[PDB]
């Protein structure tokens, strides 16, 4: 399910690992990056352990080298049932919400809670349902026949039960599930399904709810609408201070458990200094997600200050975070990556075209060639041949310019292009 | 008769089946490589396989960037959604720039559904209340071909009471959405009063209950707004509900993911088909770095439709950045995921052909000599100026009753109107700041 | 046949003059989507409350 | 979901009562004489 | 077809003219009266008829204009319709119009009949 066409990370699934945590050369869509995969795997098992919370880790490296794909493989390897939050640095800036509250809201979103409830439900086919008007003898008299394969019995309704059966029109011969404790009816189909067995069964219902979702409901009359509508608007901190204690008591009673989810922040270099100052306090608290931050830039100016801090982050935040460095890809890895994308996009590449695509990948960038591999398939589609050819790769190379070539063209054509001073010449002669 | 503003002479890219671009097709001269690489992008969009791909075209002013970006929208067809957008529109007072940028990505992917609606119509015979709670009402609607009675919800009864319907008045009731419309009093009661303000309509022909199916297409974002906020309804509680929070709000990622899931469950039944679209942003050089860096992460998403950018600049500083200098006013990290389509300036002959075809589409006759003058103009001043002076010359020809443009008329138009180069010369030598 | 031609043209002759073809123009009522995602979280709100 | 419109017959439908119903099967019949005479005389 | 007549009555009624309809759905007593009423000087601008019913043998001299929405056969049968207007008692020239759509079957019919000099039509294909 979940219709998706093609994604950049669509190929890599779950990073890759062995029981010794030693990464394989090619494992589950992940090539290259030996040490980075091992450190990211240590972080993954650290999250799965859940003994430690509120720790920050930094992923550093050149652009287009082993950075976002790491956190993607960690999120996919973490699997469903555990929370993972990915937000851009520009997304926390909001006109309606303050930067601090919008920054705390993610920390509340990244930690979930599982709540279990036991219910007794009676489900089965209804062959015959009789309902009678009020009489002097009794308020209402009715009998419904719930037929199942193993057992078939008749129940006498409870008044307001009759108001639930008359409330929503029910036709005999459909499979429904009636909730005794909840007091509502659930129709599972028509008799589409078959009766499994005994009418009444005791089941437990587990509900995974994040701390944020618990926090919004209590601050509003209807808070679940404030979840979807994003109108939440700076919940009081007192409410959260009550939520934490109530959750603690729920844990001591054993009625709930907490899952230490992960919080991933893309583009942390563009975060404001105030947010950096709040993160330091937010990490040291009791409930906090494991934080992973990735910045492409380094030795730049922090937003909000005049001075340039190293890596673009304040040193106070760098103390709380552990740094992981990624290395540029070699020539032998680029061809394997482009081959993985070829297998992902249903694109057939000859070895002769793979050599040129690898050479162009080394000379310019990987992101470029991986964009060309998609474009060349249509030029090959006009030739009606199923496999891409060298000539199609060259045509796709001359049609769509690179960045380095476009800069060298702009420098010669600068008189035609607009300039920072606003000067342009649209006249050909004189 | 036919209004023409800087356009409508371009009916498409005009490419053959082999992908080769003709010298002259559909109001396009020169620019063969850009039309070819553009048609490749057209086929890529028709393939639907790629997602989150970005292609920008960089060229000087008047080079035809935007005019080429309209041709791809004409080539995709009206069935494929196209969203023209300007980089200056991403700044909004009510909502942050980020939400306004993410929203357009959802507006660019169209999803067409099919659904059947039930319709009841007929003249009302009896109206009775079944009366804490507002009781239901039995309606006696009388079709021309039959008679049927139906019980109604209390809300649609409230809408009925607000429409001032009476016994013997033709009404229209929608089943699914519960909408209520009254056509008018029945034609048989027209003789009850000699003078009345109420019009009389004939009895609806056919059965009371009627069905049909609609292929109606709705953009995905329009479907998201429905789940996000309430919408108009004939009941008072609906008007108060929509009037409680009129201001637009930012949508959380959770609601978006759920709507995407129900979209998938809709495509599993074969009822709907998801098709991508093209997002076009004019003057990308006007965007702050905060929108660029968000475009870095947003294009990596799978649901992100193909986006096309246009900027004309040299090496310049990115808006919102102090010391950063990058080509085309775009950051270097964002330029990596982008593919570039270069545009070239036209020669004298191509300017002459442009003015010719624009004159033919404008429906105006131009003599050869005045046409050569317009070409020399186009070379010595600008391409836009020669296309600009065309109409005033025709107006002066209307004043002189002439049916064709003459050299004297285009010269007089040169005397009455000035371009930028002359006005700057008057600006350099003046008394007080002309 | 000769009958299929006439009976096929009578529909065009039932169009050009007036849209007599069954003349159904949609009233353009809104979409019927019944999901209301918040209703799925209503029960969770009840349990948490 | 719940239908806001419900078709109803004037004579057959009543808001009072709501009724829904769907080798060789044979309905059980008591052959006892005192049972039938007991039923008819009560 | 008679299904155009009611729509035309809702139109003429929308624009508020004075009209009278004569077709196969009327009686014999209301026919001659609706005829003499139109022939004598009155305020009725338009008189609606049908091809087979009242477009064959009547005497009407009143109208100076003939309008044809659709014509199937016009070697003869349609010629009788406008000849119902032009008569011995008309001192004014008859202006006869015709309604032909563009790029439709009716547009192909007269275009094929103009080249063939309008004898008889068989199949319309274009
Ligand atoms: N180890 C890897 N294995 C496979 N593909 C990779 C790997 N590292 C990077 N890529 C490719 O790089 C592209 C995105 O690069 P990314 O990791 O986002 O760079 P950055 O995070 O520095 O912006 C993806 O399309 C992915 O295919
Ligand atoms: N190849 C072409 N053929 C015909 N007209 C063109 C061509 N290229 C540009 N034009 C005309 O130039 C005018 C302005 O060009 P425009 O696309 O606005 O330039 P820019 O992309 O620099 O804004 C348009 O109205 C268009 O009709
Ligand atoms: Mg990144
Ligand atoms: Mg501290
Ligand atoms: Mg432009
Ligand atoms: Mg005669």
């Amino acid at each position: 399910k979940s219709l998706s066409l093609i994604a950049a990370h669509s190929h890599i699934t779950g990073l890759g690992l062995d029981e010794n945590l030693q990464p394989r050369p090619t494992s589950e869509g992940m090539v290259g990056q030996l040490q980075a995969r091992r450190a990211a795997g240590v972080i993954l098992k650290m999250v799965q352990n859940g003994t430690i919370a509120g720790r920050a880790v930094l992923v550093a490296g050149p652009p287009s080298t082993g950075k976002t794909a790491l956190a993607m493989g960690v999120s996919q390897s973490l699997g469903k049932d555990v929370p993972f939050t990915a937000i851009a640095g520009s997304e926390i800036f909001s006109l309606e919400l303050s930067k601090t509250e919008a920054l705390t809201q993610a920390f509340r979103k990244s930690i979930g809670i599982k709540i279990k409830e036991e219910t007794e439900l009676i489900e089965g086919e209804v062959v015959e349902i009789q309902i009678d008007r009020s009489i002097t003898g009794g308020h209402k008299q009715g009998k419904l026949t719930i037929k199942t394969t193993d057992m078939e019995t008749i129940y006498e309704l409870g008044n307001k039960m009759i108001d639930g059966l008359t409330k929503e029109k029910v036709l005999a011969g459909d499979v429904i599930s009636i909730d005794k404790a909840s007091g509502k009816i659930t129709k599972l189909g028509r008799s589409v399904q078959c009766p499994e067995g005994e009418l009444q069964k005791r089941k437990t219902v587990v509900h995974t709810v994040s701390l944020h979702e618990i926090d919004v409901i209590n601050s509003r009359t209807q808070g679940f609408l404030a979840l979807f509508t994003g109108d939440t608007g700076e919940i009081r901190s007192e409410v959260r201070d009550q939520i934490n204690t109530k959750v603690a008591e729920w844990k001591e009673e054993g009625k709930a458990e907490i899952v230490p989810g992960v919080l991933f922040i893309d583009e942390v270099h563009m975060l404001d200094i105030e947010c950096f100052s709040f993160i330091n306090r937010a990490l040291e608290d009791e409930f906090a997600p494991i934080v992973m931050m990735a910045t492409n830039r380094g030795v730049s100016k922090t937003r909000g200050t005049n001075y340039k801090s190293p890596h673009g982050l304040p040193l106070d935040l760098l103390d709380r975070s552990i740094i992981i460095t990624t290395k540029s890809y070699n020539e032998q890895e680029i061809k394997t990556i482009l081959s993985i994308r070829a297998q992902e996009e249903e694109v057939e590449l000859s070895s002769d075209a793979l050599d040129l695509l690898t050479k162009t990948g080394v000379e310019t960038s990987l992101r470029y060639s991986s964009n060309l591999i998609s474009v060349a398939q249509q030029i090959a589609m006009k030739r009606k041949n199923n496999t891409v050819e060298v000539e199609d790769v060259k045509r796709a190379y001359l049609l769509f310019l690179d960045s380095a070539r476009s800069v060298k063209y702009v420098q010669e054509n600068e008189s035609q292009y607009i300039d920072d001073q606003g000067n342009v010449q649209i006249s050909i002669a004189k | 008769v036919t209004r023409t503003a800087a356009h409508t002479h371009i009916k498409g890219l005009g490419l053959d089946e082999s992908g080769v671009a003709k010298r002259v097709e559909g109001g396009f001269v020169g620019q063969i490589e850009a039309r070819e690489a553009c048609g490749v992008i057209v086929d890529l969009i028709k393939a639907k396989k790629m997602s989150g791909r970005a292609i920008l075209l960089a060229g000087g002013p008047s080079t035809g960037k935007t005019a080429l970006a309209l041709a791809i929208s004409q080539e995709l067809g009206p069935k494929v959604p196209f969203c023209p957008l300007v980089g200056s529109e991403l700044y909004s007072v009510e909502v942050k720039k980020t939400e306004t940028l993410m929203e357009n990505f959802r507006r660019a992917i169209g999803l067409r559904i099919k659904e059947t609606k039930e319709v009841y119509e007929g003249e009302v015979t009896e109206l009775t209340p079944e009366d804490k709670t507002i009781s239901h009402v039995i309606v006696g609607l009388k079709s021309a071909k039959g008679t049927k009675t139906l019980r109604l919800d209390p809300t649609i009864y409230e809408s009925i009471q607000r429409e001032k319907v009476s016994i013997g008045d033709v009404i229209y009731i929608e089943a699914n959405t519960g909408a209520v419309k009254r056509v008018g009093r029945s034609d048989a009661y027209a003789t009850e009063f000699d003078l009345e303000t109420e019009e009389y309509v004939p009895l609806p022909k056919g059965e009371v209950h009627k069905k049909k199916e609609i292929v109606q297409d709705v953009t995905l974002h329009d479907l998201d707004v429905a789940n996000a906020r309430p919408q108009g309804g004939q009941d008072v509680i609906s008007m108060m509900g929509q009037l409680l929070k009129p201001k637009k709000t930012e949508i959380t990622e959770k609601l978006r993911q759920e709507v995407n899931k129900v979209v998938a469950k809709y495509i599993d039944q074969g009822v709907a088909e998801l098709i991508p679209g093209v997002l076009f942003i004019d003057e990308v050089n006007m965007l702050d770095i905060e929108i660029f860096t968000y475009l870095n992460k947003a294009l990596e998403s799978n649901i992100a439709p193909v986006v096309v950018l246009a900027s004309n600049r040299g090496m310049t500083t990115v808006r919102g950045t102090e010391d950063v200098i990058s080509p085309h006013g775009v950051p270097p990290d964002l330029i990596d995921r982008l593919l570039i389509v270069r545009t070239l300036p036209y020669d004298k002959d191509e300017i002459r052909t442009i003015i010719e075809r624009r004159a033919t589409v404008e429906r105006l006759q131009v003599e050869s000599s005045a046409l050569d003058l317009l070409a020399t103009m186009g070379t010595e001043t600008s391409l836009r100026y020669a296309l600009q002076l065309l109409a005033p010359c025709g107006i002066l020809a209307q004043t002189s009753n002439r049916k064709e443009i003459v050299v004297n008329d285009v010269n007089e138009a040169k005397l009455l109107f000035l371009d930028a180069k002359r006005s700057t010369k008057i600006l350099e030598t003046s008394a007080n700041y002309l | 046949n000769f009958m299929s031609i006439v009976n096929c043209l009578m529909q065009l002759r039932k169009v050009c003059n007036h849209p007599n073809l069954f003349e159904v123009r949609p009233i353009l009522t809104s979409f019927v989507l019944e999901h209301c995602v918040a209703s799925d979280y209503k029960d969770v709100e009840r349990t948490l409350l | 979901m719940k239908a806001l419109v419900e078709e109803i017959d004037k004579k057959t439908y009543n808001p009072d009562i709501y009724f829904t119903s769907l080798s060789r099967p044979v309905k059980r019949i008591n052959y006892s004489l005192a049972d039938l005479e007991a039923r008819l005389y009560t | 077809m008679t299904k155009v007549l009611d729509v035309l009555e809702q139109f003429l009624n929308y624009h508020g003219y004075l009209y009278m309809r004569l077709d196969g759905a009327t009686k014999i007593e209301d026919r001659q009266i609706l005829t003499e009423r139109f022939n004598t000087d009155s305020r009725i601008t338009v008189f609606i008829l049908s091809s087979r019913s009242g477009g064959l043998g009547i005497n009407l001299t009143g109208a100076d204009t003939v309008i044809f929405y659709d014509s199937d056969w016009n070697p003869a049968m349609d010629k009788q319709c406008q000849d119902r207007c032009h008569r011995i008692g008309q001192t004014r020239d008859v202006h006869i119009y015709r309604f032909v759509s563009e790029h439709t079957i009716e547009s192909n019919i007269l275009k094929k009949a103009n080249q063939k000099r309008q004898l008889d039509n068989v199949v319309i294909q274009e």
